[PDB]
């Protein structure tokens, strides 16, 4: 399982360019598609989702207009077309497989990424905390604060949780506040309950530093967090 | 011969098998059926607080 | 000048057999429409085609006990809604024959070339011909709508000619849906004849009283049509014939009436599969 | 087509 | 002849032991319990989507999925909750009879006269289901799966034999033999150590796991059984056979304690489940109706009576909340 | 009322089920045909054309798709699996001509056979198509062995067309629902090849009758 994303570079203010990614070792069809860009020096946020059977598409009312999502299922490629390109989408974006049945797990694999310069009523998220000093070994919370209650109905939590190494891409570590991803040590233990939540991790290694970030997914668009720091 | 191997089982199993009273055995069905009983939720009905299937 | 003695037992003929109609009409197509929903699947052209025709049938129905009120007390509802329900009443019948010989050409279809009907065909094409015939319809009554207003005499065509256009329109098509049903069904008949068959002779049957009821119903009723549209416009003046065509009018309006009670018997509940399916939901 | 009502007298 | 004569020697031995130790009947203790009410259940879901006679379904041990086998081919993951299809598998052979959910939730298991048992695995880092092994070895059609764990799988076929598999290794680990006929149902002990067996000979026999012998036989019925079910405490079960008639044995006493049979029932038997408690002892019958039997004074409390065709599965769920019912007819139902 | 992914796990199920309509359509073209032939009937022969459980055969013949299924390797109890087949287009039986002497006689054996699949409860408007093979042998068998070994109860001559009839006739004789079901005899002709053909015309007249049954104008 492995998606490559080609296309980026630098393109003149105004002009249109199309992105391409292409996904190989496993049943894209079955699978929705995301778009997530991250601005230099800056967190995660969403731009566009294509549903499995292509029959519901969304997008943030930042790009909305002007960018265009598409896939070709019999060639395993997904298409992302932006017109008139202006200096506030500059960014490395990344492309975010996601299936959607009872018990699964959203936003499991990731890209790697593609840098794209050009030249010169939402759920608000707050993690007030950007940093933290750490030593190897101790215990370490990190909490995430929301706007509206993320308890639905059918009694799921809409919470969830990643983790960007230094020169690498995000990695889910819990889904719905609860739930540990595959893969993932089982020292990280998600909890909270209404609109606070935290993060436990029992016993910190020198492979846990990065930028920790929380997302919604109670309703579109889909907001991230300001992420918090964990340098040793 | 194949009435060989059928004769050893109803021997050494089946003829030495220590067997309760049927009585003893019975009450045993009865008292299962009478401290799990509360529990299940087709003999006392579930409250429509549940019916996870309203 | 002539007085339609026929008036007094006209309303009472009228308000009997035109109740009995709707009730029976009511119960059959609502139980049919029970019995498709619950079992049947939406996917074969034969379920389609019995739906919409029964529910075309139960608007019919649903539509008819208004036009005993103008007997008694004359027509008050008002002009717009006169029209409105002069529209529905001429969907109503239209799409009632349209869809009674598409399902007879269906039926050829599947007879005479059983593999053209093995494979079903895309969903897509089915919608279309059903939004087709009933576009159709829609067609071949909008004019009644902006051609038909309401005067002194109730709720009548305000000119002659359009009155003449509607009933030879409805003369040409039972002309037309006749020759088909006749010819798709001597089809059948004769290639069930050509090789031998077990229990043909309800078939055969089945076949000839189709035949024969669709005649009865259709035929007399326009006949009876197209001599008081030659007596209207005064090409015959004999008033004692009036007297014994204003009868016969009576008669073979109800006749062909009887259509929305008669047909789901002969169409839906004398097959094998379907009267099976209501004997399980009666339980 | 039928709709209509059946008319009292005519000439 | 001599060795025959002594086997019906210690058949009149077995029954004077069974006769001695019948001291009174489960009829004559449950005189002075309370008469269960009349239990009306309703259907609160029916899920559609088969086109074809459902055979067999299971309960997942979350109480909330189930799987179900139809002879069109397909196996249906359904979220009875909100009437959702998580998965739809397709069969290489549509001829299938049975199915099992494993208790972990990875895998389900099918089979049917194509003599294969298929194992597949559901959380793949793929997004389909793929076929994990095909466990061959039976000279006969496969009539029940059950799950031990997430690697042992027990085999009721028509051969008149049963099986343990080890599934990483395909081979089997044990082989029971010693019915006469055709095995047709097959329950699991709640402790996963001892389990029964019904077979086509009017016998039922409890075979253990571990060792691989035939601990008991239990005689009695008159026709074919079709249906076992293990009682909740686990020394106990309920058959069901063609003959209209349902039993209840016992594995201390060995004998059988009560039957339940009715004088306007003469159809067969094709499913037994009971209750959380076991106070109630749910079966189908070929009289497309399933009935509600009380197991403690063998008189009917319900009849279930929503279907059009035979009822052949029946389950309830780990929690008792519950049962749902699925006949030849393409529709499942659950009933509350 | 739904959540975002509650309306991705209802697109999803709407999805399965559309797959599922298609795959039902697809299959519901093909045609069903059960070979319940009898032992050392001539089974090789009749399925050698075609122009550890269940064996199945597809092959096509003028645009027409034809599933065999050949349970004969089933050791087990015939009606406990016998309703898995039923709704099947027709029942494909094969006897052979030239067992009326070898022996247990293989005919009457054959005869008890056909008529508990005849009578059947699940069998009553299946339409079984009957092959008559092996006939070669036959024709040189009848004149040096007489048919009245084995049926005392005649009174033909020892031509092959009279004792063909003759075995044809009580073979039919056996059914009893002649109302919904039909017996289509034939003499398998290998020069000829007209087996394919047969079997294309009576699954044509099942489908005729089944599309009349569906109609309502049966």
């Amino acid at each position: 399982v492995q998606l490559v994303e080609s296309g980026g570079g630098l393109v003149q203010p105004g002009g249109s360019r199309k992105l391409s990614c292409s996904a190989s070792g496993f049943a894209f069809s079955s699978f929705g598609m995301h778009w997530v860009r991250q601005a230099p020096e800056k967190g995660l946020e969403w731009v566009a989702y294509i549903s499995s059977g292509s029959g519901t598409i969304y997008y943030a009312d930042t790009v909305k207009g002007r960018f265009t999502i598409s896939r070709d299922d019999p060639k395993n490629t997904l298409f992302l077309q932006m017109t008139s390109l202006r200096s506030e989408d500059t960014a490395m974006y990344y492309c975010v497989r996601s299936i959607y049945y009872y018990g699964s797990s959203p936003f499991d694999f990731w890209g790697q990424g593609t840098t794209l310069t050009v030249s010169a009523a939402d759920i608000v998220m707050t993690q007030a905390t950007s940093s933290v000093p750490v030593t190897p070994g101790e215990s370490v919370s990190i909490s995430c604060r929301s706007s509206k209650s993320l308890l639905h109905s059918n009694g799921n939590t809409y919470l969830y949780w990643f983790l960007q190494r230094p020169g690498q891409s995000p990695q889910l570590l819990i889904y719905r506040m609860s739930n540990l991803a595959s893969g993932v040590p089982d020292r990280f233990s998600g909890s909270g309950s209404g609109t606070a939540f935290t993060l436990t991790i029992s016993r910190l290694e020198a492979e846990d530093v990065g930028v920790y970030y929380c997302m919604q997914h109670l309703e579109y668009p889909l907001t991230f967090g300001a992420g918090t720091k964990l340098e040793l | 011969i194949a009435q060989a191997r059928k004769l050893v089982q109803q021997l050494k199993m089946e003829a030495n098998i220590d067997r309760i009273k049927v009585s003893k055995a019975a009450a045993d069905l009865m008292a299962y059926c009478e401290a799990h009983a509360k529990e299940d939720p087709l003999l006392t009905p579930v409250p429509a607080s549940q019916n996870p299937f309203r | 000048p002539c007085e339609n003695q026929a008036w007094v037992f006209a309303t009472l003929a009228t308000t009997v057999l035109y109740c009995l109609v709707f009730l029976l009409s009511l119960v059959g197509n609502s139980l049919v429409l029970w019995v498709l929903v619950k079992y049947e699947s939406l996917e074969s052209l034969t379920n389609i085609f019995i739906l919409n025709l029964c529910l075309s049938d139960l608007v019919f129905a649903c539509l008819l006990p208004v036009w005993i009120s103008p007997y008694h007390w004359g027509w008050v509802l008002g002009d717009f809604l006169c029209k409105l329900l002069n529209m529905i009443f001429s969907i109503s019948l239209y799409s009632s024959i349209f869809f009674l010989t598409i399902m007879t050409i269906h039926r050829y279809l599947s007879v005479v070339s059983p593999l053209s009907t093995l494979r079903v065909p895309t969903l897509r094409c089915r919608v279309l011909v059903t939004m087709a015939v009933w576009v159709a319809s829609i067609l071949s009554s909008i004019l009644d709508t902006i051609f038909h207003k309401v005067l002194s005499s109730g709720c009548d065509y305000s000119e002659l000619t359009w009155y003449l256009t509607s009933v030879y329109q409805h003369n040409l098509f039972f002309l037309l849906s006749l020759g088909i049903i006749l010819f798709c069904y001597v089809e059948i008949l004769r290639t069930l004849f050509r090789s031998r068959s077990k229990r043909r002779h309800r078939t055969v049957k089945l076949i000839f009283a189709i035949v024969v009821a669709y005649f009865l119903s259709w035929g007399p009723y326009n006949f009876t049509l197209f001599l008081q549209t030659l007596f209207r416009t005064q090409i015959i003046r004999s008033c004692e014939a009036k007297q014994q065509l204003e009868y016969a009018l009576l008669i073979c309006r109800n006749l062909a009436f009887s259509h929305c009670c008669f047909n789901p018997v002969l169409y839906v509940f004398v097959g094998v599969k379907f009267r099976t399916h209501l004997k399980h939901v009666l339980r | 087509v039928g709709s209509e009502v059946s008319d009292k007298r005519t000439c | 002849d001599q060795l025959r004569q002594e086997a019906e020697q210690l058949k009149n031995q077995i029954r004077d032991a069974r006769k001695a130790c019948a001291d009174a009947t489960l009829s004559q203790i449950t005189n002075n319990i309370d008469p269960v009410g009349r239990i009306q259940m309703r259907t609160r879901r029916t899920l559609r989507g088969h086109l074809a006679k459902i055979y067999a379904m299971h309960w997942g041990t979350d109480s909330r999925l189930l799987v179900s086998a139809s002879q069109d081919g397909k196996l249906i993951i359904w979220d009875s909750y909100t009437t959702n299809k998580v998965h739809a598998i397709p069969l290489r052979s549509s001829w299938v009879m049975t199915c099992a959910y494993a208790p972990s939730g990875n895998y389900v298991a099918c089979g049917g006269l194509d003599n294969i048992c298929s194992i597949y695995n559901l959380k793949t880092r793929e997004g389909n289901v793929r076929v994990s092994r095909e466990l061959a070895g039976h000279t006969g059609y496969l009539s029940c799966c059950r799950f031990l764990d997430d690697n042992q799988i027990v085999t009721s076929s028509g051969d008149t034999t049963c099986a343990l598999w080890d599934i990483e290794t395909g081979q089997q680990t044990t082989t029971f033999t010693g019915h006469t006929g055709d095995v047709m149902s097959l329950s699991l002990a709640p402790d996963t150590r001892l389990f029964v067996s019904g077979a086509c000979d009017a016998s039922a026999k409890l075979w253990d796991v571990r060792e691989g012998m035939c601990r008991q036989t239990f005689t009695g019925h008159e026709s074919d059984i079709n249906a076992i079910c293990f009682f909740p405490n686990g020394n106990a079960f309920a058959t069901g056979s063609d003959d209209a008639t349902c039993r209840l044995f016992d594995l201390r006493a060995d004998q059988e304690l009560m039957t339940y049979s009715h004088d306007n029932i003469i159809c067969g038997i094709t499913s037994v489940s009971f209750s959380k408690s076991g106070r109630l002892l749910l079966a189908g019958y070929d009289d497309f109706n399933c009935n509600v039997w009380d197991a403690l004074k063998a008189d009917r409390a319900g009849v279930l009576a929503g279907h059009d065709n035979r009822v052949s599965c029946l389950g309830v769920t780990d929690d008792g909340m519950a049962v749902a019912t699925g006949s030849w007819d393409s529709f499942l139902k659950i009933w509350n | 009322t739904l959540s975002a992914e509650d309306k991705a796990a209802v697109e999803r199920s709407k999805m399965i089920d559309r797959n599922l309509r298609e795959d039902g359509e697809k299959a519901a073209r093909e045609v069903k045909l059960l070979l319940l032939g009898a032992g050392e009937s001539g089974k090789n022969t009749i399925v050698k054309q075609m122009k550890t459980g269940i064996v199945e055969t597809h092959f096509t013949f003028k645009d027409l798709h034809f599933k065999m299924f050949d349970v004969g390797a089933q050791r087990s109890e015939r009606k406990k699996w016998i309703h898995c087949f039923e709704g099947v287009t027709a029942i494909i039986f094969c006897v052979a001509l030239s067992d009326y002497d070898l022996v247990m006689n293989r005919m009457h054996a054959s005869m008890k056979l056909f008529d508990s699949i005849c009578n059947n409860k699940w069998f009553t408007d299946t339409s079984i198509i009957l092959f008559l093979n092996k006939k070669d042998l036959f024709e040189e068998k009848i004149k040096k062995s007489p048919l009245t070994i084995c049926y005392p109860e005649y009174a033909g001559s020892n031509t092959y067309e009279e004792a063909a009839a003759y075995i044809q006739c009580q073979f039919e004789d056996l059914n009893k629902r002649k109302d919904t079901k039909e017996i289509y005899t034939h003499f398998t002709c290998s020069t000829d090849t007209k087996n394919v053909q047969f079997v294309f015309d009576a699954v044509t007249d099942v489908i005729i009758k089944n599309n009349l049954k569906d109609c309502g104008l049966f």
